[PDB]
């Protein structure tokens, strides 16, 4: 969770990987890991331990291995370093690896959510507020907006 | 010595220190203590496992030092630790601290390879009991009485002829004892511990104790190695019957040398970092040394001190470790005497009131009686002119020098070096013949007469000499 | 630490698995001061001194598992890490046995003499212990202290070992070295190490090394403020060696040094900076584990040494190796752990009083508080016998002062010794570069043996007739030679010098 | 400025401290000392690597303050620490401690941006040599030697016409010495050290040293900062042939600066948390000045107190950094003479007895005879009625009146103050003018013919005067 | 760590009574020497077991408490 490490690995993960092009790919393979600690068995039984050899083997063995070569080699980087007990950390630093890489996004106001990509200020967000359209804000609608004018305005009945 | 054939183990992980950052044959574990010889470089290495933890891999120590290697290795695992050569055959061969042939090849005497552990007894076993002890040395023996089998504490400075008194040990604890008398030293001056292989012929009874010393750059395990092996030892003398009484040199040594134990451990040690269990290793340590069914196991007590420790857990564990207190004169010495020492503060703890009763709370506490009366007679009357002082006073000054004089006495020492015969002495000629005599009787008896001149026959038959 | 890569692991992700670089040279992993984590090197040789990039040889000790940690080989901070390794398993190698004598050394070695082409026999190790206990000559092979209180009052011989501590801005710095002028013709070759010196001290130091002489005799350590642990703190451990060219010829080897400190927190503030635990006073045992090391080496050694010690070579030679501990007298500051410890270590001891440098008594030292192991043990007939009844008769002349004033009227028992202490008393100062001769010292062995001088007590006389005394003595006395040769209490020659002692009365 | 073109460096990660927790461009590290210019919000930020340490990420630290900046950044590296425009145009002229322009603009003199590591010579480069110095003081150069290209230790409390006298230095380091004459200080009060600019008029040759101040708030890097850029200083003025002698102002801002330094590193830290090698940074200082070969370089030793510290680590270094004692008398002072400060505890180390041999050592060591002479004469013989002094203890107390008087002397400061015009001395003069009268020679000479007069021909032909 | 703790190696299966201090309580066993790690002791380490308690007492009811006077020979 520390992430840093993690943060090393999301590193080699656009880097190798994307230079391997398994930023995708093994985005696949590193889905399929995620799956394997995600099995909870596979946590129950996930650091008894002592050979992180045997860790990487009844991993990628007992997962089924989609990961790459280098994830398996990898696996023995990561897995030797234990490091591995952090398994989303680069997870969603990879998805912040290929996504930042193709960041483009917004985040709703006064409104239910948006999140529509926008690579500018403005630019999918006026697109989608003037699109819509949605125009409800539903989540947010009202209570929310006139909640917030009217919240500085209650700020103003600060005088009482 | 054992097992340990097979190689074992496997490398060292992180090459730091003597203590094991090590592969081994990582199922294999030892006991802690279960010995591990590898070869190190050109020599067979060994560390009995400092720690006990898994993976083959724990601390395991040594005296040594370990640059140069590979972190990779494979180191034999000695079944056993604790297992050398050991018995009474050792004795007057030169062992080194390893007990290896100290000399040209000191050869004590290759004996069971014998575990160090050698511990305490039951309650009953080295007996469930007292004894007592005396060799008579001449003014000495009747002046403390002592309990046999064990060590007592030892305050004294220098010109002790304690080689002398030893010979005179030689002539006791050899000879006017037999009870199997070893001894053992650590920490010395290098042509002046040959110069204790001189005095070791100088008693020349060197073969009563095997040779075995420290040379104190001995590292810290070095430096605070031998003892338990000195139980495989006593697993003759004392267990040979012939009761074990050994001569024991450094505390100081030991007591600093179990602070640096500690220390190199990084734990919370004893206080100031000490060896927090090293008093344990004294229970450890007079449960090993008792006048036992096997034989008396007994040990000469003399502290390398503690820096002379104020209050001194040392010596707060060495007084009651101390059945008679201790001193030495060098105003005796400067007395000169045959009896050259400080009787002041040196007595057998219950002699005199008790315990002997009378026989000492007559003769020995009312002795002491009298040394009040040479006391304040030699010194307060000594203030001014004595005249005042009752000759009493003045023959507690007979006391000095009638009877201080007949203290002076040859002794089996001297006659072991100055060949001033002495004796094992009979406190009955001073519980009677110097209690009478140096309180009432034969008070004529010169102090030359009494003088360098032994039991009241020596030095009131000396008075017949005069 | 190891996610660091994240480029070797890119590798990794292979190279986990993909391997193989062990080398002699891998990375400096990381640069700060001369202290890099570092790469390759893999099994390396003992705290491998690794012959650095336009650099010293680097010593990495035990081995740090991942990257090792590398020592400052002279710079430590010049640059970024990932050197490779610029390697060699080699550590302590030093040009050795008796060649380069005389001809000054660096820290380095005798290429910092001018001529810096002394040519030693050829590179060892720098270590060194004790002679053999069994394997051991008791040398009582008299000195002479140049100060004859000192010589009479501590003679010794090669074998020994003493503590010093000269006092602040007289005397420690400097001591003694009239004694090495009486030691230009020493003949058992001397060396001093000094820790961090301040060069002109050593330059116009060096007008005396013309001047007293004789620097031939031997070169000297090298050590200045910019002295390493390196060169400070592993000084004195650094010079334990080669002296067996001499010692291991089974011939004397005698050699000094003084005041390291700043080998202890050289050292010790390295085992700061090693992260290293510090002992008390922020530094280990390693005191006494260095004097168990270092210092428990000095000792005249057996003819069964150079039998060995020279391999039958010298076949019996007593390997002499002398000397002496000289802590400067400072700050009061005393049993100071190590000092305590190597108190508890010292076979000999100076307990040194500024106060008669203080006094500017040419006299300074602490009277018999200092504590020598040896002594008279090395004196002659004249000297252990002629001249015995010093420092207890100087606690007299003391002791006699003493209580002279608060109650009062010392007879001539204090006069007549207090001052007759004080007389002679005033007769012990020795200035700085006074050296002792043996027939000086006789001066006192008859004249104060004679009671002699009491005629010229007087101080003026006492010195004057001192002089006619050594003048037309040396007149009367040409034979003293054989005498000066002789270890004297020579009865028909001690008659001798009543007879030139009535001399010395009017003439000598 | 060095490179540092091209912003380099990137964010500063956990912003804390001047001290970077910093992203460089992380491949990029310099020397540690060698700079880092960044922008710091609109000033240009800059740090010399406080660590060398990989990624970018090492310290690097400034006497300022950090608030208020994004953890990110970017921070150009200046290639160069150290040089900064350097070299003797600045005398006169007034440096910040920056070397900024400090006053309206004090401008001094732009150099070469000169690195401040100028450092140690060879044995022989400065002077392997002894080179001895005076000016002639009129009473004082003439009272004790000096070694010249150095620092002398100076005590004294208070009234010295240290501003007086320093014109005397003007009227010698600047006149009646060429070489050039430099002086720096820092840490005083604001107005008062105006005041300094006031008497910078007073000896109005203020021209001689760049003024550059700490104006003791400055922070510890800050207030530590200025002196190897002094070396980049007389890497002219020393260098320049023209003797470098700088004026030294602070110790304890200088001992406690290092003490703040050290403790800043966290590190541990010379003994009680100083600076570990403030000392050994003695050893390249005094490593910096020398008579040189180049010039001599020279220093003006006077110690901000280090709380005058006992034993002073600092005095045990500035003893031997003394090659004289000193002490200022108020009472001469009090005598208030043109002498008006305490001879006693001030003269050169070896001075009398040898190295002037006799010349010293007569004039100058016999010269310590009579201080004696009046110091019991005066002193002794103002115990009680005089009349038992013989009436050379009442011309001690002439060498008292008399030449006490004489020793009263113009001084070249006075004239450059009071206009009294002083000289530089001729011990001559002293060792026979006023060691020959002032023992037994004309000692009629009046105290006040003495008296603020000069050499015996000033003191003695005011003695013409009478 | 109940007595000796340097035997063997961690992972000896973990073996487990749920008791904390059950050990020979009630006044039958009085007079046969004990140990202080057990009620065993030489000769006979037997004593009248009135079976396994835990030790660890809090202070008697003050308000429920005899105060007694109970005279001191
Ligand atoms: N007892 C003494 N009386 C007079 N002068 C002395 C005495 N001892 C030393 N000196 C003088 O002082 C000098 C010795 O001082 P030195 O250079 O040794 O400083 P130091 O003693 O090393 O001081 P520190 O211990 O502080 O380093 C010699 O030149 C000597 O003339």
């Amino acid at each position: 969770e520390f992430i840093t490490v993690a943060r090393p690995y999301a590193k080699a993960a656009f880097d190798f990987a994307v230079e391997h092009q398994s930023v995708e790919r093994w985005q696949d393979m590193l889905a399929f890991a995620a799956e394997v600690t995600k099995n909870e068995q596979m946590a129950e039984l996930l650091s008894g331990a002592l050979a992180p050899e045997t860790l990487a083997e009844s991993f990628i063995a007992v997962a089924g291995e989609q990961l790459d070569e280098n994830g398996q080699n990898l696996i023995r980087v990561m897995a030797e370093n234990g490091r591995l007990n952090a398994l989303p950390d680069v997870l969603e630093q990879f998805i912040h690896l290929r996504a930042v890489s193709e960041a483009t996004a917004e985040v709703d106001v006064i409104s239910a959510a948006a999140l529509s990509e926008q690579q500018l200020a403005k630019i999918s967000a006026a697109m989608e507020k003037r699109l819509s359209r949605k125009v409800k804000l539903n989540a947010k609608i009202d209570k929310s907006v006139m909640a917030g004018v009217i919240i500085r305005a209650g700020d103003m009945v600060i005088d009482g | 010595h054992h097992h340990h054939h097979g190689m074992a183990t496997g490398k060292i992980v992180q090459v730091i220190g003597a203590v094991v950052d090590v592969e081994f044959p990582q199922d294999a574990v030892p006991r802690v203590y279960d010995a591990l010889e590898v070869q190190n470089g050109n020599e067979r290495l060994v560390l009995e496992v400092q720690q006990q933890l898994g993976g083959g891999i724990v601390r395991t120590i040594a005296m040594g030092s370990s640059d140069g290697l590979r972190r990779g290795l494979d180191v034999k695992d000695l079944e056993h630790p604790i297992e050398v050569p050991v018995g009474k055959a050792t004795l007057g061969r030169i062992m080194n601290v390893l007990g290896e042939p100290v000399d040209m090849k000191g050869e004590i005497g290759e004996e069971e390879r014998w575990a160090i552990h050698r511990a305490a007894p039951s309650y009953e076993e080295l007996s469930n009991s007292q004894e007592l002890l005396e060799t008579g040395i001449k003014v000495i023996d009747l002046m403390a009485p002592f309990a046999k089998g064990g060590k007592v504490g030892l305050f004294g400075g220098a010109g002790v002829g304690k080689t002398v008194n030893m010979m005179e040990l030689i002539r006791n604890i050899a000879i006017e004892h037999s009870g199997y008398s070893v001894f053992a030293g650590v920490g010395e001056r290098t042509r002046e511990g040959n110069d204790f292989y001189h005095e070791m012929t100088d008693s020349n009874v060197i073969d009563k104790v095997s040779l075995v010393y420290g040379q104190m750059n001995e590292p810290p395990g070095n430096r605070l190695r031998v003892a338990l092996t000195g139980l495989t030892m006593a697993e003759k003398f004392r267990d040979e019957g012939r009761d074990v009484l050994l001569f024991v040199d450094n505390i100081y040594r030991y007591t600093l040398a179990g602070t640096e134990v500690s220390a190199l451990l990084g734990r919370m040690p004893s206080a100031v970092g000490y060896q927090p269990t090293l008093a344990e290793e004294m229970g450890v340590l007079q449960e090993r040394i008792t006048s036992t069914k096997t034989g008396s196991i007994t040990s000469v007590q003399a502290v390398y001190v503690p820096a002379d420790d104020l209050t001194d857990p040392s010596p707060a564990t060495t007084f009651a470790h101390l059945d008679a207190t201790v001193v030495l004169s060098r105003q005796i010495a400067s007395l000169g005497i045959y009896p050259a020492v400080d009787p002041l503060d040196s007595t057998s703890r219950q002699l005199d009131p008790l315990v002997v009763g009378q026989e000492h709370y007559d003769t020995a506490r009312g002795v002491q009686s009298i040394l009040q009366r040479y006391q304040e007679l030699k010194d307060i009357i000594a203030i001014l002119g004595m005249d005042e002082l009752s000759e009493e006073d003045k023959l507690v000054v007979a006391r000095a020098r009638k009877i201080q004089r007949f203290l002076s006495q040859p002794f089996f020492v001297a006659e072991v070096f100055t060949g001033s015969p002495g004796k094992y002495v009979s406190l009955k000629d001073t519980i009677r013949g110097f209690k009478g005599i140096m309180e009432g009787e034969y008070d004529h008896l010169p102090e030359q007469a009494f003088y360098m001149v032994g039991s009241i026959e020596e030095a009131v038959e000396k008075a017949k000499k005069l | 630490n190891s996610t660091e890569i994240s480029e070797l692991i890119k590798q990794r992700i292979a190279q986990f698995n993909v391997v193989s670089e062990a080398h002699n040279e891998g990375t400096i992993v990381s640069v700060s001061d001369g202290v890099i984590r570092i790469h390759g090197l893999a099994d390396a040789m003992q705290g491998e001194m690794i012959s650095l990039p336009g650099n010293r040889y680097a010593i990495a000790l035990n081995l740090e598992r991942d990257s090792v940690g590398a020592v400052v080989m002279g710079p430590y901070a010049d640059l970024a890490e990932g050197m490779k390794v610029k390697a060699t398993g080699r550590i302590l190698e030093v040009p050795v046995g008796r060649g380069l004598l005389g001809r000054v050394v660096n820290t380095l070695g005798a290429p910092i003499d001018g001529k810096g082409p002394l040519d030693h026999d050829g590179f060892s190790a720098v270590e060194a212990i004790a002679p053999g206990v069994i394997e051991r000559q008791s040398v009582d092979q008299p000195v002479q202290t140049g100060y004859k209180a000192v010589d009479s009052m501590i003679p010794i011989g090669r074998g020994q070992r003493e503590l010093i501590i000269g006092d602040r801005q007289t005397g420690k710095t400097a001591l003694a070295i009239d004694a090495i002028i009486n030691q230009r013709d020493s003949g058992i070759k001397a060396i001093y190490v000094a820790i961090g010196q301040k060069a002109s001290t050593i330059s116009n130091v060096v007008r005396k090394l013309e001047e007293h002489g004789a620097l031939a005799n031997t070169i000297v350590v090298v050590a200045t403020a910019s002295e390493s642990a390196a060169l400070q703190y592993l000084a004195p451990y650094a010079g334990a060696a080669m002296g067996e060219y001499f010692r291991d010829r089974g011939e004397d080897a005698l050699i000094i040094y003084d005041d390291l400190s700043k080998q202890a927190v050289a050292y010790r503030q390295i085992s700061l900076l090693l992260r290293r635990p510090p002992g008390r006073e922020a530094f280990p045992g390693d005191v006494f584990y260095l004097h168990s090391r270092l210092l428990e080496r000095a000792a005249r050694v057996n003819a069964e040494y150079v039998e060995a010690f020279t391999k039958g070579e010298v076949k019996g030679k007593t390997g002499s190796l002398t000397a002496l501990p000289i802590i400067e007298t400072q700050a009061g500051d005393v049993s100071a752990f190590v000092p305590t410890n190597v108190i508890s270590i010292t076979d000999g001891q100076i307990f040194l009083e500024t106060n008669l440098f203080n006094a500017g008594i040419r006299p300074a030292v602490n009277p018999g508080i200092s504590v020598s192991r040896v002594g008279g043990a090395a004196q002659t007939k004249i000297m252990k016998k002629l001249s015995g009844g010093i420092r207890t008769a100087l606690a007299q002349y003391r002791e006699l002062a003493a209580f002279s004033q608060f109650a009062s009227d010392l007879d001539d028992a204090t006069r007549n010794q207090l001052d007759h202490g004080q007389k002679v008393t005033e007769l012990l100062k020795q200035k700085q570069y006074a050296p002792m001769s043996v027939a000086q010292q006789s001066l006192v062995l008859f004249a104060a043996e004679r009671g002699y001088l009491a005629d010229v007590e007087l101080s003026k006389i006492g010195s004057f007739e001192a002089a006619l005394l050594a003048y037309v003595d040396r007149d009367h006395a040409p034979l003293m030679q054989e005498i000066n040769q002789t270890g004297g209490y020579n009865d028909e020659i001690e008659g001798k010098l009543k007879g030139i002692l009535d001399s010395f009365k009017a003439t000598q």
